[PDB]
């Protein structure tokens, strides 16, 4: 991924995709501002699954460091309650991942509100669970 | 549409890029 990049998170046969954009965020783990360059640049794209790859990836890389700004809570606050369940699937877990021994009441306040709603599926209130 | 979500995700990865790096200058100039 790193260096040639955008070929092993590409030719992953869609829903793989989601995973494969998680391990750059594994690769830059404890790297918040590294996390945030390489990330970015795989943030923006067409199809939903890179998206939410990239934002578990920021989960991932903010997660065991505790950031005095909040990258994960921006980014992945941006896409929760989002019109799919696929950015919501990412950036829920991202920022559960991110954020665990936090016990902050702010990042709580912005997922609980998720698991009920009519446009939410088992899958998305299990990982808000 | 997408686009516009796109860019407000652009807008807070630039201010918290920034952010970090006055944080990380600000640290290295204790160390």
């Amino acid at each position: 991924l790193t260096d040639d990049g955008n070929k092993w998170l590409y030719k992953n046969k869609d829903h793989g995709m989601l995973s494969a954009a998680a391990s750059l965020g594994m690769i830059l783990l404890w790297d918040v501002d590294g996390g945030l360059t390489q990330i970015d640049k795989y943030l923006y794209s067409s199809e939903d699954y890179i998206k939410s790859g990239a934002l578990l990836a920021c989960g991932i890389v903010n997660s065991g460091v505790r950031n005095e700004c909040d990258p994960a809570l921006a980014l992945l606050s941006d896409y929760v309650l989002h019109n799919s369940n696929t950015m919501r699937l990412g950036s829920i877990f991202g920022l559960g991942l991110a954020y665990a021994g936090s016990n902050r009441e702010d990042v709580l306040t912005l997922l609980l509100p998720v698991m009920g709603d009519s446009k939410s599926s088992m899958e998305v209130a299990g990982v808000t669970a | 549409l997408r686009q516009t979500e796109n860019r407000a995700t652009r807008c807070k990865v630039e201010r918290l890029q920034l952010l970090l790096q006055q944080k990380r200058l600000r640290r290295k100039a204790r160390r």
